[PDB]
RNA sequence: GUAGGUGGGGUAACGGCUCACCUAGGCGACGAUCCCUAGCUGGUCUGAGAGGAUGACCAGCCACACUGGAACUGAGACACGGUC
RNA sequence: CACCGGCUAACUCCGUGCCAGCAGCCGCGGUAAUACGGAGGGUGCAAGCGUUAAUCGGAAUUACUGGGCGUAAAGCGCACGCAGGCGGUUUGUUAAGUCAGAUGUGAAAUCCCCGGGCUCAACCUGGGAACUGCAUCUGAUACUGGCAAGCUUGAGUCUCGUAGAGG
RNA sequence: UGACGCUCAGGUGCGAAAGCGUGGGGAGCAAACAGGAUUAGAUACCCUGGUAGUCCACGCCGUAAACGAUGUCGACUUGGAGGU
């Protein structure tokens, strides 16, 4: 149910994809939004995803040390 | 500044440091006297004012002013340093508290007797 | 009307003698009911110069829309170094301005304000950007007139 | 290069009013018009046009008053380098509630007094007094 | 009421910037003495070799006064 | 924690009486109430804008009987107290048990006042109450204990009030020796005198 | 063991937690790594506010128990007044 | 208990004579010192009063609110340019930013409001308000962003010609 | 043609004169220096000479009151007299 959608910014790992989200946050002082982005290790099963990819992704158990995200699916092919 | 300018580097509050680094915070300071001695003023005065070198607890040693008339303080002294700018006097930066340890307080003081360490007659 | 002395300065000129010294006052007049100005005198004596200030005062009178015993609106004053600012209050905060500020509003008949002054706060240049701010604020009723509405339209 | 067409049309609103102009011309735009809609109905403009097709151009008639030009101020408040957003409870009185500020809310653009009726807030366009 | 002073005569063997001075006294001991106020205000000039009096401390006997020139 | 000092000083400073006598006999006739106290006090210099506020402040002290710690928290509390700050600093005074015994006429001075709430000769509401700083509410019935109803300074104290404006917040009963705060003194009930504005000024300050 | 994978082992439990093998990744100017300082928070002080400073008392959380290791017993400890 | 030259409420006499000393800053003291020391008088606080330390304020003196850069401190010697920031105009679409409503949560204490209890107060306490936040759901779609298709006014290309101590 | 734009930390290049390296060149000029004066002194200003350098090639240096002491880009806002 809740997932984040973000862009693949690696593929190189078995099973495993690095996946940015970008967030449009008002800085707190200066009142500026600026782009930031969260980084995370996601499981792809099927090694489906490239990088450019949009890739809806959800939280689930830890997979691995870095990994506890997994992919739902694929919404924009590169 | 821009905004943006602000974001990447936010504005620098200026580090300002303490008159009195040798209390180290504290509202007073031990020390023993190393010379007790006069020194001449700056231009516009004209004194011999009574000084001496006292080396404190922490193990600075400074310059202290040694206020009202006539002291009995000598090398080995053991006193107490207040914080306290005398103005015409370079490196001065701390006073003696009069009355307190081996310093005496000011004989036949009769106003402000709290500030020189004197009993009331 | 009621009238407040501000600042006395002793000013120089240098001649071939010495030192010709002579003296300057600045004060302020007012109605207490909206009605104020300012005057700036020069004497060789202190009396002499503040009865210059008080004649030139009185007639270099402005006028000022108050609501009340205090201002329509904040209103942001300048002239030369000084910036002021000031906001109306509420019944009983009294006059929270500084110095020159207070005199202009004490007898311009200002009874509730919240006054700040920056920049210079010399005396001459406050008392003017004060007074240039009371003369730039509007009432309700002129602002409806330029914008060609009622006053409830406005409001 | 132009990164602001409403700070722009705000600029010569202002210098328009500075000069004494009858009217100022502009390239017109959607929002623009919106904006000119608001500061007509308000009473800070007397009228306004657009004119063209393909380059359209919005021109506004500035009031005057006893010789006074009637906007006294006129600030672009939301900019490129840094947008504004309120929310309904915390959006601006300008001038006490004698001035405006132009808000562009999801239901428009209109004035603070509006968007308040309309319980919505939205992005502060610019302040006018 | 104030305490007292040690007058004492000596020689300028120096001088020094700003009206200050080295002046070896009767005694032998040499103090770097400055000038008094009296003598500075009524513009009094000393020189090295002048026999000056010299206004001491007990609470320091490496500094004085010069209060007399002769 | 009390001023025992003399009192026509104290009046004499502010160029008022502050009645901190009883008022048998006129202040001219006991001092020299347009001179100011001590050696230079024939002198009538110009007093700065800070100088008059503090003047005006220590006027209303004075006649109430108030140290400073105490009357700035009165202040604190008409600043936090809805309304005009200055009016509340003075209800807040008047509500004082001390003043209200004097306002009612059973002290002759409210230092009188005061030592007859201190030796627990007052009661509110049947209850006795030995502090001068206590707070009065509306339709509280002050009266005289029946040991302290013989007291021959509180006979002489009624006769000196009925001389006096009477307050009209307060109804007293002198037979009974009691009286109801009827309700809180508007501004307009107390005296023209008191510039409150200069007190809210000077700790604005 | 660094990042991921596969399989075995391990844990109350997911997991490089561990091991063997395979792949060559993973993090970093949105500040990694390194150095210095520091228990965190509710709050507290100051300030018109936005801020700034602070984290004593009280209450929540964490860590430590002469110093460095280690486990045992137990529902729970790697245990202030237990063990080696 | 501190203070009484100004800031800063409160002034005289005597002693001293740039000495002794005072002092936060400006300053005071070199013979008639309201500034030193004492005294009389006064002012402010008061079971405290001063002094020191420390933080914020005043300081718009790091300026988001809320500052500057010709000469006061401050435009890189000049350009090109990657990251980054910013983006003309129209339609559709999306709904990330944004806005609205709702739900959950945001410990108690503390702060604030209206009450209550200790003779009053501090203090204790009932209820409320507040906790400006975070998440989710449902909506809104002007503006900003994404996506798609355009448009020609920004920016380029081509044609012809001109001046120039440009290299 | 159809927003392809503006700005730009880091980066890259250009950057007077002096200076540096290597090899040429060297009329005039001229730091240093030599002599002649002046003066209280004259390590100067003045006079007569004079080396590096000034010139060329290639490489280096990366600074100047490198100034409009005024960053770049875009829009808007009365006039007058000139130059090209
Ligand atoms: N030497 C010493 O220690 O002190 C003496 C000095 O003060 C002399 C004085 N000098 C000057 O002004 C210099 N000006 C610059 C050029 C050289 C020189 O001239 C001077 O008066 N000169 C005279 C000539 C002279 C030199 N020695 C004796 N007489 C002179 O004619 N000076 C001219 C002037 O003062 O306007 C001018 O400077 C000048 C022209 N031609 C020459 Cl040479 N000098
Ligand atoms: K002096
Ligand atoms: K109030
Ligand atoms: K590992
Ligand atoms: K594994
Ligand atoms: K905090
Ligand atoms: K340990
Ligand atoms: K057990
Ligand atoms: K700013
Ligand atoms: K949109
Ligand atoms: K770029
Ligand atoms: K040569
Ligand atoms: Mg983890
Ligand atoms: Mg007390
Ligand atoms: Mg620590
Ligand atoms: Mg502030
Ligand atoms: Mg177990
Ligand atoms: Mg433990
Ligand atoms: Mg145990
Ligand atoms: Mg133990
Ligand atoms: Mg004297
Ligand atoms: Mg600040
Ligand atoms: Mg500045
Ligand atoms: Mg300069
Ligand atoms: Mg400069
Ligand atoms: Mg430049
Ligand atoms: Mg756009
Ligand atoms: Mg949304
Ligand atoms: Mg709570
Ligand atoms: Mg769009
Ligand atoms: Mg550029
Ligand atoms: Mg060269
Ligand atoms: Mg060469
Ligand atoms: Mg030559
Ligand atoms: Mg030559
Ligand atoms: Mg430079
Ligand atoms: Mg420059």
């Amino acid at each position: 149910i809740r997932t984040l959608q973000g862009r693949v910014v690696s593929d190189k790992m078995e099973k495993s994809i690095v996946v940015a989200i970008e967030r449009f946050v008002k800085h707190p002082i200066y009142g500026k939004f600026i782009k930031r982005t969260t980084k995370l290790h996601v499981h792809d099963e099927n090694n489906e995803c490239g990088i450019g990819d949009v890739v809806e992704i959800r939280e689930c158990r830890p997979l691995s040390k870095t990994k506890s995200w997994t992919l739902v699916r694929v919404v924009e092919k590169a | 500044a821009t905004v943006n300018q602000l974001v990447r580097k936010p504005r620098a509050r200026k580090v300002a440091k303490s008159n009195v680094p040798a209390l180290e915070a504290c509202p007073q300071k031990r020390g023993v006297c190393t010379r007790v001695y006069t020194t001449t003023p700056k231009k516009p005065n004209s004194a011999l004012r009574k000084v001496c070198r006292v080396r404190l607890t922490n193990g600075f040693e400074v310059t202290s002013y040694i206020g009202g008339e006539g002291h009995n303080l000598q090398e080995h002294s053991v006193i107490l340093i207040r914080g306290g700018r005398v103005k015409d006097l370079p490196g001065v930066r701390y006073h003696t508290v009069r009355g307190a340890l081996d310093c005496s307080g000011v004989k036949d003081r009769k106003q402000a007797r709290s500030k020189y360490g004197v009993k009331r007659p | 009307l009621q009238e407040k002395l501000i600042a006395v300065n002793r000013v120089s000129k240098t001649v071939k003698g010495g030192r010709i010294f002579s003296f300057t006052a600045l004060t302020v007049v007012g109605d207490g009911n909206g009605r104020v100005g300012f005057g700036y005198g020069k004497a060789r004596e202190v009396p002499a110069a503040i009865q210059k200030a008080m004649e030139k005062a009185r007639r270099n009178m402005i006028n000022v829309a108050l609501n009340n015993g205090t201002l329509q609106h904040p209103v942001k004053g300048v002239h030369t170094g000084s910036r002021v600012f000031m906001q109306p209050a509420s019944e009983g905060t009294g006059i929270i301005a500084g110095g020159a500020m207070r005199a202009v509003l004490e007898v311009a008949g200002v009874h509730n304000v919240l006054a700040k002054a920056y920049g210079s706060t010399n005396p001459i240049n406050v008392v003017r950007a004060t007074i240039d701010g009371l003369e730039n604020m509007n009432s309700p009723e002129m602002v409806a007139a330029k914008r060609g509405k009622s006053v409830e339209e406005i409001l | 290069s132009m990164q602001d067409p409403i700070a722009d049309m705000l600029t010569r609103i202002r210098n328009g009013q500075a000069a004494n102009k009858a009217a100022v011309t502009m390239p017109s735009s959607k929002l623009k018009v919106a904006i000119a809609n608001v500061l007509k109905e308000e009473g800070f403009i007397e009228d306004f046009k657009v004119e063209g097709d393909t380059k359209p151009e919005l021109e506004l008639t500035l009031k005057y008053f006893q010789g006074k030009a009637v906007v006294e101020s006129i600030q672009r408040v939301s900019r490129p380098g840094l947008r504004i957003y309120k929310r309904k409870d915390e959006l601006p009185k300008v001038m006490a509630g004698l001035g405006i500020a132009v808000v562009s809310t999801s239901k428009g653009v209109m004035t603070d007094r509006a968007a308040r009726q309309a319980g919505l807030g939205g992005e502060i366009i610019c302040y006018v007094a | 009421a104030k305490e007292d002073n040690i007058e004492m005569q000596g020689t300028v063997l120096e001088t020094l910037p700003n009206t200050m001075f080295r002046v070896e006294l009767e005694n032998g001991h040499v103090v770097t003495a400055h000038i008094s106020g009296k003598m500075r205000k009524n513009y009094i000039r000393i020189l090295t070799g002048d026999k000056v009096t010299v206004e001491l401390t007990p609470y320091d006997l490496s500094k004085g006064r010069i209060v007399f020139r002769s | 924690a009390r001023y025992l000092g003399p009192k026509l000083k104290l009046s004499r400073r502010e160029g008022t009486d502050l009645f901190l006598k009883s008022g048998v006999r006129a202040i001219d006739t006991k001092c020299k109430i347009e001179q100011a106290p001590g050696q230079h006090g024939a002198r009538k210099p110009r007093l700065s804008d800070y100088g008059v506020q503090l003047r005006e402040k220590q006027k209303v002290r004075r006649i109430y009987g108030v140290l400073e710690r105490q009357f700035r928290n009165y202040y604190k509390e008409a600043a936090r107290l809805k309304g005009n700050t200055g009016e509340n600093l003075l209800a807040l005074l008047e509500g004082r048990l001390d003043n209200v015994v004097y306002r009612m006429g059973f002290g002759a001075t409210r230092a009188e006042a005061r030592q007859l709430v201190s030796h627990k000769a007052i009661m509110v509401n049947g209850r006795v109450v030995n502090i001068a700083s206590y707070q009065v509410s509306p339709n509280d019935v002050v009266s005289i204990r029946e040991k302290a109803k013989k007291q021959s300074r509180v006979k002489a104290a009624l006769e000196l009030a009925e001389q006096r404006e009477k307050p009209t917040w307060l109804e007293v009963d002198a037979g009974k020796m009691e009286g109801t705060f009827k309700r809180k003194p508007e501004r307009s009930d107390l005296s023209a005198d008191i510039n409150e504005h200069l007190i809210v000024e000077l700790y604005s300050k």
